[PDB]
């Protein structure tokens, strides 16, 4: 009956293949699903939830609480960066672990605008203005307020509304960027400077710390799944 | 209606401003994250966004079939002084790091396990011998059923035990399994004990390990070499690949940070250090 | 209109009433709010008892002191309460108990102090023990600290005693006790009490579990874990100390199959 | 088929500037095509200085470290690295990687005893 | 009892229909009586990230001040 | 003709598989079925028929008639159990063989309410009130009428209507319970005590026996078939 | 002469139709002329356990007294 | 150590297909990769070998390239892989336009890193014509069975 | 609260109907009818003591 | 969801239809959900070589003089 | 088939007669090996041949048979 012909690619198993296969337990009455609070329909949903960036990764402060507290002081106004960061929501050790940056390793191409949210964690009295800035790639990274200022910045203010968010608009030469430290698909440069200085009244803690959070925006998306370098199975 | 293969909300245009509207300013205490669109902190053009999340969907994340375990079994000569090797693996994904971290992002899960078997085989000893194409039996022994004693015993009669007879060298065997959970989602993380200790009893009589639920949730796989003791001893390995098909996940838990240790979330010292070095002021 | 500004609330579950004034507009776990078991997804066949007001009200557990060397605290809800009035007595009397919650973490300072307490409500919070030999061997008596709760630590210390061990959890803080980074922990329903602003955090947690209604004496559900994100500082003073104090309220709870009283070896 | 050559242990001065020699002697007559010569540490996927056959060097700390041999489009082999100013903690065991084609990813582990 | 559905072709030349117009379909047929044996239909949906991003006992307007 | 492709899982035999296969005897005129009295359409039907529980399993009384007769006496009222039983209609040696408990081994998950029926087998004169009781798991098993009383009980009466039935309502944390002595999926505890005492007039047998029967209710159901431990084939 | 029937899906996500609505079917085709060769159609029934549970020369009302 | 070859996906290895593609400046195609696997007994020794099965794991640009023959990298939880049994219809896997851009550029004029004055001649250099470090990807192919007396 | 605009804090005002040991610890008083008040902008609170009694009026 | 199309037969004897009249068709069925897996439909088009042969900031009439 | 005292790697001991018998070694999450059992008060009939089982992974179910001569 019916003359058929086995085609190049027969008897071939393909891990990510999708073909119907005989059922081991025929008839097994499956248990009805309840309505568990908190479903998730797509990974990029998780990508839109802020996760604190471990900004400091100094041999001493790494792998320990001190790693997320970016300390600011009441030092006389300077023009040097109080944090840097290579926009590589996958590559840069600073982002490589945050939910966003942790999901980004299970992929080969990320895209869309990101949103860094900074929380001033210090004495209700302390005030000041911090300039959070981004400058697309291909130019000397910014090391002075004078140079960073020229790029895309949001001159934030430490007040009642305790937090800010500088959206990093998706400005890139390709439709997606390599989720590996590739030179052609470079990310850009993020960097917060003091626009004034954190001024405090007498009898106040002179060294308050800021915590940074990061997340994707309803634009972001990833593609071509892979195995995260993050966890190894020794032997 | 909003499926996974749509197309992200197209970027709307936007000029200067000076409004008392304050999009940029948040306040993380509320726990809510400002849904600020690029269109807010800068003047954006009108981009007609084609990209879609069609690949990151919960279904596609787990679209590839991961290797849950390897199983060594071997058919030795009749004259072998040792008993014939038939491996027996207890169904439980928790044996290899890979699929175990993916599942672990979520607190609960309801999936249809679709088990495939890539069986291989070589002649152990230096001896130059031959062997007629072996056939393997992969018997599913349901939680509580009798686990096989000798290689060739009655347990293998399999009158009611879903089993597969794979002939060596052929399209790798595959059997789909529906949600065989006692509950309404396999709990990737069980907080609490399987037996509460009670004062009117000995510290032993009523104790138990933390995190352990059912003695045999998923089940056990008995795999023999079906043929008889052949002069040329041939060892084989049956790599089982589990691919969760019709799947659902609940409560997005943060991914495993330090190397896995045992069936329980517990963690060995040393491996305790995960991050890398970087100067707080160097790009 | 009027001062109905997000900053002031007035929780009243049961016969107790909280009325905070720096209140950061509360969180509702996953949009889903606490409710009773719809017949459509019920499981056990008897008549479910419902303490209602008898239990539903707010129970203040005991306060925790908060210094500079403070490394965090953790409660196991289903259990955390076990004493607190009738929700304590009903707790034990039944084989099955489905209960929702409303945790209000109270803690206020002056405009001159500083610090941020991330109050994370982790569902199925399986904290890791401390025996590099055997895994999960953590003892019950020890695994359920109740009204007192446990506390996160600086760096891991392996339990060596083996003639007989100390069988406790050794929950490291940067790994949220369950071997997973704190900086990424902001994924669970949570609120950061940031001393400058709000002086409390309110999370309403609806019963979450793989089962319709499950045990209590045994299986735990939600677990609160408060960690100091921004360490506390006050004036060039040796060390300052503010006292964090939570008050939980079991909401829409119901329990099935009455028996004789359960009396666990908690000692 | 070659192997990852390296002085196993290499100490390790305080505040000096030592060179972590890590070369790769191949089987001349038999050839391979190196792709990237990059370091790390060990218990840290985060890679330090990496030199790609094309993108060139990739210093994780542009200053305190440098590839005393890696020179663009040439032929990756002697990948020994040299970092300036040591540091009480700079001390440890590293992983010398060689994503080569078609030889597989080669890797050797150096105790850096300061 | 054919299950014909539309593929999401990237308007590729001579693929059947694109920038010359036309659509692309694919036949499917569940063959086994037991549902847990059907091919993962990949026609999955997407909810709003709100139950995780925006979860509050009130409502949040973005242009408004966070902590009112 | 017709280009086909052999898919992962070909040439694979699966015991419980259901595929059409060539007929060995083509055309064989099958013999018409008659209407035999007593058909059965589903195993759980048998599960709803009472089968006497062999309550006593003492080395002396086991495997012999005496094993089903649970003797009661005219002893002065006591507060101790005149029988126990771990609700494990599969595991507990006391139930492991009854039709219900015998069918329960050919499965991995049982569910639904059970119904224990007790028959007073003794002198028409003897009277008395026996308290049959059940207490869901997770609490000290009941050893005194005072403790068992608190649970789910039916204070039965030895009269004209010679038998009773205490339905054990399906009260459980999971949708089905392991048909093996698993701790997580524990059954509960059944136990009959004297609510008064069996009182008899003069010239009456002072030691009458009660027989217990057990069966499922139109709610019970089982799933995921296996091989019963009950019968072994030695060599 | 297709034999299309409905499977009893447990409303699983992206299985074709569930808690978003829809049904799931599967095609069957008897191929051999001899009936005893068809695939066990598993669409079996269920009678009332009465011919075994409740078999009496009368009728039994549960709320009533057994031995009248 | 046991030999497992690893080839970096890139047509540019043989003259034929490379000249055809090269007539055009840019291209958008769906790569449909097929594998004709063969095999003989190396040594003079007269030995036997039970039908080998090969694993052809696609290791996406940036993923970890396999260290030993039998290491964790091969667990392949998320790496599109094929298990070819020797002697059977030659394996085939279709791949859609996996380009970062809108056409694979058969000819890229310009560098992947611009040199900048405030940096060392090295720190910022690069080879002409090179674009992405790993465009198409890499193929890991092992012998899945264990060390057998007859090589 | 009659004190410095800076001073803050939370005081638990509580009531517990008769017939039980008077409450001497927050742990025991907490169980009854309480209003966990807060020292803020709105300088005063009021804990209504609901008329919970066995008779229609009580002896003065 | 059959994709029946006409082949371009060279009117060969007894091929189904030619110089005796008739047409020749062939059934196709996309089987995989992923488009990049469909058989290269070979029903490709052909543009005018003008964007390469005749590309000028004006128009060129052949009978006319080139360099006007 | 009715099994007497059983000790599960997790659920702990499982005495079929909580009193007259006990596992003189089996101590939760440790590592099952020395499973020797010890029962109190013998009994004219306690006498016989038993079956020592070891559902191990991946070694198969091991079983030895002891004449208990009282
Ligand atoms: C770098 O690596 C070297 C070499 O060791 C190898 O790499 C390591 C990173 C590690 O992976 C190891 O497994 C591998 O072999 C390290 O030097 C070794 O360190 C180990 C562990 O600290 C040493 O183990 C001890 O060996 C000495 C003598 O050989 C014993 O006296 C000693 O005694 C026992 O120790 C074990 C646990 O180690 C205890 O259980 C016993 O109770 C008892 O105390 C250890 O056995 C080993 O000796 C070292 N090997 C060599 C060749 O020096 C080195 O520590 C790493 N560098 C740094 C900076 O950490
Ligand atoms: C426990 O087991 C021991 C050991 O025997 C082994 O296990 C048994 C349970 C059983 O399975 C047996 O098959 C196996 O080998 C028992 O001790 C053995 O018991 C058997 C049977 O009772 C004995 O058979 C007798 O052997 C003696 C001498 O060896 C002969 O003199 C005797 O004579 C013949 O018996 C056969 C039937 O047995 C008759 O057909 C003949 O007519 C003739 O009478 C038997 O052959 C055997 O000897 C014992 N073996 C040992 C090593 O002691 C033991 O009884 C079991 N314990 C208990 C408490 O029952
Ligand atoms: C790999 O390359 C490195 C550097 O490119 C080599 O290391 C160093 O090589 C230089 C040049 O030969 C050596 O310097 C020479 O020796 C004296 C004193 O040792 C030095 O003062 C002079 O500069 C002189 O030119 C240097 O000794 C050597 N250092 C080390 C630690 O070896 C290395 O030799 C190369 N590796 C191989 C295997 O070839
Ligand atoms: C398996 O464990 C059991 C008990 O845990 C061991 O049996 C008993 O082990 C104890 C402790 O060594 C022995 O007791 C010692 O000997 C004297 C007299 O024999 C006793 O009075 C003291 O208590 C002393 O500590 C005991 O002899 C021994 N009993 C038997 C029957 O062996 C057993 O040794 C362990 N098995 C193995 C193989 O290790």
């Amino acid at each position: 009956g019916l003359p058929v012909m086995n085609t190049p690619g027969s008897n071939q198993y393909l891990t990510a293949d999708n073909f119907q296969s005989p059922c081991a337990l025929p008839e097994f009455d499956v248990t009805p699903p309840i309505d568990i609070p908190g479903e998730v329909k797509n990974m990029m949903e998780l990508a839109e939830i802020d996760t604190m960036i471990p900004f400091d990764l100094s041999a001493t402060k790494k792998n320990t609480m001190e790693m997320y507290r970016v300390r600011l002081s009441d030092k006389p106004h300077t023009d040097d960066p109080i944090l840097c960061l290579s926009l590589s929501p996958a590559s840069d050790p600073r982002l490589s672990h945050t939910m966003l940056g942790e999901i980004l390793n299970y992929y080969t191409h990320w895209a869309g605008s990101l949103k860094f949210t900074f929380l001033f964690c210090g004495s209700m009295m302390a005030t000041g203005k911090l300039l959070v800035s981004y400058a697309p790639p291909g130019a000397d990274p910014p090391k002075k307020r004078k140079e960073a200022m020229l790029g895309t910045h949001v001159i934030w203010d430490i007040g009642l509304q305790s937090s800010c968010t500088m959206v990093v608009p998706w400005i890139s030469n390709t439709t997606y960027r390599q989720t590996i430290d590739d030179s052609f698909t470079e990310g850009g440069y993020i960097s917060v400077f003091y626009q004034t200085r954190i001024v405090v009244p007498l009898s106040t803690p002179r060294e308050m710390d800021i915590l940074g959070f990061v997340s994707a925006c309803n634009d972001f998306s990833v593609r071509l799944l892979r195995d995260t370098t993050h966890i190894e199975q020794k032997a | 209606a909003a499926t996974s293969r749509d197309a992200l909300p197209n970027t709307e245009a936007s000029g200067p401003t000076h409004s008392k509207e304050i999009p940029a300013l948040t306040a993380v205490e509320t726990g809510a994250t400002n849904p600020l669109v690029p269109s807010d902190t800068v003047q954006t053009r009108h981009v007609v966004q084609h990209r879609s999340r069609s690949e990151s969907s919960i279904e596609s994340f787990f679209a590839r079939g991961a290797c849950v375990t390897i199983m060594t079994v071997d058919n030795p000569a009749s004259t072998t002084n040792k008993d014939k090797l038939f491996a027996v693996w207890k169904i439980t994904y928790k044996d290899t790091v890979q699929l175990r971290r993916k599942l672990e992002f979520f607190t609960y899960s309801r999936f249809d396990m679709e088990l495939t078997f890539v069986v291989t085989a070589n002649f152990t000893e230096t001896n130059n011998g031959h062997a007629l194409n072996q056939v393997y039996q992969i018997m599913y022994v349901p939680p509580g059923a009798p686990v096989p004693e000798k290689w060739d015993d009655y347990t293998w009669q399999t009158s009611s035990n879903p089993s597969i007879f794979y002939t060596y060298g052929t399209a790798p065997a595959r059997i789909s399994v529906p949600y065989v959970g006692i509950s309404n989602a396999y709990s990737h993380f069980y907080d609490g004990f399987s037996k509460v200790p009670l004062k009117d009893q000995s510290a032993a009589l009523g104790d138990s390990l933390y995190g352990a639920a059912s003695l045999n949730d998923f089940g056990i796989l008995a795999v023999r070499v079906v043929n008889d003791h052949n002069p040329t001893k041939v060892t084989s390995k049956i790599r089982v690949y589990l691919k969760p098909k019709h799947i659902r996940v609940w409560c997005p838990r943060p991914p495993r940070a330090v190397a896995y240790y045992g069936p329980g979330v517990d963690y060995k010292d040393g491996t305790l250090t995960p991050l890398s070095t970087k100067d707080l002021t160097t790009y | 209109a009027c001062g109905y500004s997000d900053r002031v609330l007035q929780l009243t579950l049961g016969n107790s009433t909280i009325t905070t004034q720096e209140a950061a507009n509360s969180v509702v776990a996953y949009g889903r709010w606490p409710e009773y078991l719809r017949d459509s997804e019920a499981n056990p066949v008897d008549q479910p008892t419902e303490p209602d007001v008898a239990a539903c009200r707010f129970y203040t557990l005991d306060t925790v002191s908060w210094t500079k060397e403070s490394r965090g605290w953790w409660w196991k809800l289903p259990d955390a309460l076990r004493d607190m009035g009738l929700f304590g007595q009903n707790m034990y009397y039944h084989y099955l108990g489905r209960s929702g919650y409303t945790v209000h973490v109270q803690c206020n300072a002056s405009k001159f102090h500083q610090g941020a307490l991330g109050v994370f409500a982790v569902p199925e919070m399986c904290l890791a023990g401390d025996s590099n030999t055997t895994t999960m061997h953590t003892s019950y008596q020890n695994a359920n600290p109740g009204e007192k709760g446990g506390t996160f630590t600086g760096t891991f210390t392996p339990d060596n005693n083996q003639t007989s061990p100390a069988r406790r959890f050794c929950p490291v803080d940067y790994l949220l006790g369950n071997g997973t980074l704190l900086g990424n922990a902001f994924v669970f329903p949570h609120q950061i009490i940031n001393l400058r602003t709000n002086n409390c955090a309110t999370l309403v947690l609806p019963y979450v579990n793989s089962l319709s209604i499950d045990s209590m004496v045994k299986h735990n559900n939600w677990g609160i874990a408060i960690l100091p994100l921004a360490p506390l500082n006050f004036a060039s003073e040796s060390s300052p100390e503010i006292p964090i104090t939570l008050t939980i309220a079991p909401m829409c709870c119901e329990f099935n199959g009455l028996r004789n009283i359960t009396l666990p070896r908690l000692q | 088929d070659v192997v990852v050559q390296a002085p196993t242990q290499v100490p390790g001065f305080l505040g000096d500037s030592v060179t972590l020699p890590c070369y790769l002697q191949v089987p001349n007559m038999e050839v391979t095509h190196v792709s990237q010569l990059t370091w790390a540490r060990h218990g840290e996927s985060g890679s330090m200085a990496v030199f790609h056959q094309t993108q060139g060097p990739s210093y994780s700390e542009s200053k305190r470290l440098e590839f005393v041999a890696a020179r663009l489009g040439a032929e990756l082999r002697n990948a020994s690295l040299r970092m300036f100013g040591l540091r009480v903690e700079d001390e440890g065991n590293y992983t010398c990687l060689f994503v080569t084609f078609p030889q597989g990813s080669r890797s050797v582990d150096i105790w850096l005893r300061v | 009892g054919a299950q014909v559905s539309s593929q999401k072709v990237g308007a590729h030349e001579n693929s059947n229909r694109a920038y010359g117009g036309s659509t692309i379909n694919y036949t499917t047929i569940n063959y086994y009586r037991d549902s847990a044996s059907n091919a993962a239909s990949k026609q999955d949906f997407s909810q709003d990230p709100s139950k995780f991003t925006e979860p509050i006992k009130d409502v949040l307007i973005k242009t408004a001040p966070m902590l009112n």
